[PDB]
């Protein structure tokens, strides 16, 4: 619905939660190669929490095969690596945050994610996100 | 309407399309988050009939305009957040009535001065935060002598390129205030010779700075003079970062002085950065999410009393000599180093959680070169290998082991020298209790935290005969079907008991008549059919008794426990909502 | 006054106080252990009625005296065991009737020469050992032609100081014998020069038998011209031990073919020593015992396909990358090591149990360096952080993890890329399957071995959908409490079935259907108190169904399933020994 | 009580087991002060079976609060550390072998140990020694 992007092992999609759709452009460049990619994500959005803790829940389904829910932090709260995680509930957030991975064997097959965005301090939901992956 | 958390002080009111504050809605609150409405214009005597206000977001809200006087009657107020709302310039009286407020937060306002920048009545003032504004100079402006209890001012993210002598001088002629100043992603390319001659600083962020590492370079000669106590220098991983990081970027400061000192993330990074002279000072030196693959070259004459090693990417453990080193933190590690012997005769503070460490041969005085550890964290790491227990360590306080995989610990009385030790937490160790001896030594033990492990038998053992000062007890998850006799009775100190995600069939009252400090006793999650022995002979200290999720069985041969039920039912915890099995 | 172990068989006659053979015991008998009578002497025609004995056990018998024709009626025995008599000297005629014997221990019997000892007619011999005597020449007799079944003769702790060139003429005159040598504790302080020109050994040991670093350098130098498929060097803790050793005293060992090399303990090693020149062409190399530190020394051009360290004490992982090795054993290795990369193309089978190993980022072909990998043991190790599911490595064909901690292994599908796994044994790594996709991938699988894990919710999910070709599938002490709908239907294939020591209510019939071959079904130690679901669907291959230390509720409430105990009574395993509850 | 020996901090004894009485004579020189001891186990006796796999089953006790049966490996069976390990049943064993230790602390009295030989190709105990030692 938002974005849409082709690779040669992956074929990478996404909208909002449906009961969960605060604003947030994002996209990757170039479009993820499973096997291994190297690029940036750029984000744009105005996050609704201080993004002092941010931290993502993501479940992962895998042809209707669920994974236990992968919890992945982004900002710790004590010199972060990222500019960010400074943002306040607010104010604009316009980056582009570099990625590399070498790149696992993943079955092939569909792939859904939800992507929960959590403000660490607390708990609020600042945005949901549901993936696509066809690999 | 507005959702309400909490009735008649806090209040929500996101993206709830008001145009107003609302006036239909309870004038009694103390906390009220107004951000994500369309205000448009912020009214006059707006909040007038609040007075019990502490704390108000007006985050993006739309406001194009503060009209005079619309903070009327709010003198109780201590925050506000004014976070994205393009008001550009504030006229005179714009914050006249606020006269206790303590933090204001005026990001992305379009704020292009502080010199025209109404404050200069607010001597309550606290925290000042200006970040992501149109701020072109740094000039600290002198109605800042007015307020006398200003501690911290951020001016990240603005337009800022150059640090003038004269745009210090409120400091210069003022040496008695302790202020701190966060100056990260300004485009500073240059800083006046003697700029930072007689000025104090108490701690100075400088991150994603410079563009070059020659401007860099030349920057950091004219901090020449500054008294800093908490320096932080570096970049961030989404920014412009510098091609090459030599030590010798670092020269200026040595012109410095620094208590303390924080580098953070950079693109570039030498190892032999650490060992730099011009830091040998320094009283606390941290290190965080850097590049590091490597710490073993480190002068003795280093000063250095606190390390701290967060989320970098060492190959090895560091060996380290540190005559005066008092606190190590090495936590987060990439990879997966495994324990090296070290000498820190002054340490008392070590930290080396979540790293997946290895420790074979833990633990004692010879690991160390310490006699004053008090403090010892172990916790989320991989295999650590019991073969000495603790000699030379006696002094421990605190011992964390939670998640790690222990071995050897039942094997002899692995804890018998911690005659000190308050604290210990071996959760999640996978640790089969074979050994009745286990704890032998721990006379001073308040808190043990043993969740997640397992028992000989199923049954829970004669382990606590001699912990007699416990207070706090965690038993969760040990897949326990029986309690021995007589188990409980040494702990008349008990407060807490958690026994819950077991598998008892039933609870005895003989277990728990001589704990005669118990306030909370948890076996939630068991499989509890009723409770035998003198039901009256629970501890009457009892407050919280945590039953539910258990099986009851409501038959008529339960009859006295389904009584006591009745009757204790002031104690035992959503009582209302058991279900009989 | 003989214990009696198996009837008609085996007759355990030790330590009574017989002075003779007693007479009572039956005429069958295979085996008689008559070790540690008081005997003093064998008189002939002792064992006349034993015409069956194999096996005959005289071990510290006092025995002086052997008279002719004491084994007359013998035909059989093909072990004869004499261990401390003091039969100084040996009749001709001692063994005549001994037709089949194949094995002859004369240990400790004041034996001076082998000359002398009448054995000449023993045609059958594959065994002969005369250590600890006091055998003071190394000549192989000229009667061993007779012995062409011989193949190991034990020399060891006798009284050989000089090898000469007519002690080994027999081998020299001989080059089709298949002839072993134990030379052991021999203190040998010569060899003549060419002493070992035109000879062959399958298996020489020599261990313990130099005092002086000279002496040893002198001795191998003339084992010049000697082809050995295996040679064993070395020394013992509790002996007299070489107060230094050089690579240098090697040195010899350039001019003898050594198909496989084999360095115990010795007292003063040095790292280098393996990595001597002269070890270049040896086709398996073998460190046991021995204090290796480090092994990060290995030219390119060495032509080892194995290479074997059992243990040894490594403080380090070694660096290795060699063209040729097949074959890495590294194992009961001291303290902890974490596992670091090696490069072997050539390699296909990898044991690295038993040492407490640290392994971050298993496992993938950039830690190995091979495609070829069959067989990987990871067992009895420490942290196994699961990071790569085996892609390169695909060849893997027997997997071993068992008492490991795995990590991070539900996470994703780690074992994805084995689609030729045959033997996968994941048994009490601690490992809770919330997964169901952790066995996808593997369609060749045979035999899985997961005892002592869990499941979340403590039920048996549908992980097994792709694993067809399973035979054999161990699920015990994994803390079940119920069974998912289909989760068997898939394995038509499987053999045997350990459910058993888990917290099973009951049993479910339709779980088993499917189950075509199904063989053997174990449900012990569970708490099933009777099957439901229709007892049709049981296998019709169901041969031993383990329902012993259960809880069955006696009654006539599930009358069905006590009635399938009668036409199903030789299925049913201990059947008349169960009882109700 | 067949023997003993006092130390600085311990006095060592040791008795045959009840039930089962091949006689060693086993002695150290010097005794053992378990804060730490350099020297030799003096072994002479006659083996009732062979001694390829001989490990040690250790029940301990620490003032009636027993250990775990502790399992001590003697001889693996292969490429062997001592020179005993090749003795054979009925064989004269008369060695003398090195051991050192630091010393971890120790409570405190009264420890019972007995200690069971055992060839672990038979799984035939071989002798059982009753040892006591006061600390
Ligand atoms: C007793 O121990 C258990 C953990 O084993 C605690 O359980 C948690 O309780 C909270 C409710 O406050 C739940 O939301 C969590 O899911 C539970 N944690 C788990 C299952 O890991 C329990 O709170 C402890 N009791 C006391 C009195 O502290
Ligand atoms: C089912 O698995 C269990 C493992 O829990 C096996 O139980 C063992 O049985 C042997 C006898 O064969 C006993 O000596 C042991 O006490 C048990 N071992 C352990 C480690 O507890 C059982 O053998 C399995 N069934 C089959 C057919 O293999
Ligand atoms: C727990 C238990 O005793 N299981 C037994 C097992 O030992 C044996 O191998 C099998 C067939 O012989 O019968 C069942
Ligand atoms: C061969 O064994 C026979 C059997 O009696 C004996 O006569 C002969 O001397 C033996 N050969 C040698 C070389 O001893
Ligand atoms: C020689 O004998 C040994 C037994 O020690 C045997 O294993 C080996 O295979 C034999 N070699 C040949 C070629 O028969």
């Amino acid at each position: 619905q938002q974005w849409f992007c082709n690779s040669s092992d992956a074929i990478i999609s996404y909208s909002y939660c449906d009961h969960l759709k605060f604003p947030i452009s994002i996209s990757s460049e170039p479009c993820i190669r499973l096997r291994g990619t190297n690029g940036f994500v750029h984000v744009e959005f105005i996050p609704r929490g201080n993004l002092k803790y941010l931290y993502f829940n993501l479940f992962i389904s895998v042809n209707s095969i669920e994974l236990p829910k992968r919890k992945e932090v982004l900002c710790h709260g004590h010199d972060d690596d990222y500019s960010f995680c400074r943002a306040l509930k607010g104010e604009t957030v316009n980056t582009s945050i570099p990625f590399s991975f070498e790149g696992i064997l993943f079955p092939k097959g569909h792939y859904r994610c939800v992507a929960e965005a959590i403000a660490g301090d607390t708990e609020e939901k600042l945005f949901c996100l549901n993936f696509t992956i066809i690999h | 309407p507005c959702i309400e958390v909490v009735p008649n002080i806090t209040y929500q009111c996101m993206d709830q399309k008001l145009s107003k504050v609302p006036d239909d809605i309870p004038s009694s609150t103390k906390n009220i988050d107004l951000s994500f409405n369309p205000l448009k214009i912020l009214k006059s005597y707006s909040f007038s009939n609040f007075s019990e206000l502490q704390w108000l977001d007006l985050s993006r809200c739309e406001i194009e305009t503060i009209e005079d006087k619309a903070w009327h009657g709010l003198h109780h107020l201590s925050n506000l957040i004014l976070t994205g709302n393009p008001i550009q310039s504030f006229s005179p009286g714009s914050f006249s009535g606020l006269t206790s407020l303590e933090n204001l937060v005026a990001v992305e306002t379009k704020l292009a001065s502080l010199e025209s920048f109404p404050i200069g009545q607010l001597i309550t003032l606290k925290k000042l935060n200006v970040a992501h504004n149109f701020i072109h100079s740094c000039k600290l402006p002198a109605y800042f002598s007015n307020l006398t209890n200003l501690v911290h001012v951020d001016l990240s993210y603005n337009y800022i390129q150059t640090i003038t002598v004269n745009d210090l001088q409120f400091l210069r002629e003022n040496p008695q205030v302790n202020l701190s100043l966060d100056m990260s992603l300004n485009p500073i390319d240059f800083i006046q010779d003697q700029a930072f001659q007689g000025i104090k600083l108490h701690e100075l962020t400088l991150r994603g700075n410079f563009n070059s590492s020659n401007i860099m370079k030349t920057c950091l000669q004219n901090l020449a003079g500054l008294h800093v106590h908490r320096l932080i220098l570096g970049e961030f991983k989404d920014e412009r970062n510098l091609e090459i990081f030599e030590p010798s970027i670092m020269e200026g400061l040595c012109d410095v002085t620094i208590d303390e000192f924080r580098l953070t993330y950079t693109n570039d990074f030498s190892d032999d950065i650490v060992k730099f002279h011009c830091l040998a000072n320094v009283s606390a030196m941290s290190l965080a999410g850097v590049s590091i693959k490597y710490l073993e070259d480190v002068p003795k004459h280093f000063k250095w009393q606190s390390l701290s090693i967060i989320r970098c990417q060492l190959k090895q453990f560091p060996t380290l000599d540190l005559p005066f080193l008092k606190s190590l933190t090495l936590t987060m590690n990439k990879g997966s180093i495994s324990f090296k012997k070290v000498a820190l005769p002054s340490l008392s503070y070590l930290d080396l959680s979540r790293n997946a460490l290895s420790f074979s041969g833990c633990c004692s005085y010879s690991d160390l070169g310490t006699n004053s550890l008090r403090h010892l964290d172990l916790s989320f790491n991989g295999a650590i290998i019991m073969s000495a227990n603790f000699m030379g360590l006696e002094e421990l306080q605190h011992l964390d082991f939670q998640h790690s995989t222990l071995k050897r610990v039942t094997e002899f009385s692995a804890f018998l020298s911690l005659e000190k030790l308050l604290y210990l937490d071996i959760s999640y160790t996978n640790t089969k209790i074979d050994f009745d001896g286990i704890f032998l030594g721990l006379t001073s033990l308040n808190t043990l935290k043993m969740a997640g492990n397992s028992f000989k038998d199923n049954t829970l053992s004669n382990v606590f005969a001699n912990t007699t000062n416990l207070t706090f007890l965690d038993l969760s998850k040990c897949q326990l079907e029986q309690i021995s006799w007589g188990v409980f009775d040494t702990l008349h100190r008990l407060q807490l008991l958690n026994m819950s995600h077991n598998n008892l069939l039933f609870l005895d009252s003989s277990h728990y008549n001589q704990l005669y400090s118990l306030s909370t006793l948890d076996c939630s999650f068991n499989r509890i059919e009723t409770s035998k022995g003198i039901l009256q002979h629970f501890p009457k200290s009892l407050a919280f008794f945590n039953l539910t999720n258990n099986s009851v069985a409501c038959i008529c041969e339960h009859q006295k426990f389904l009584q006591w039920v009745k009757e204790q039912k002031q104690f035992l915890v959503n009582v209302e909502q058991m279900t009989c099995a």
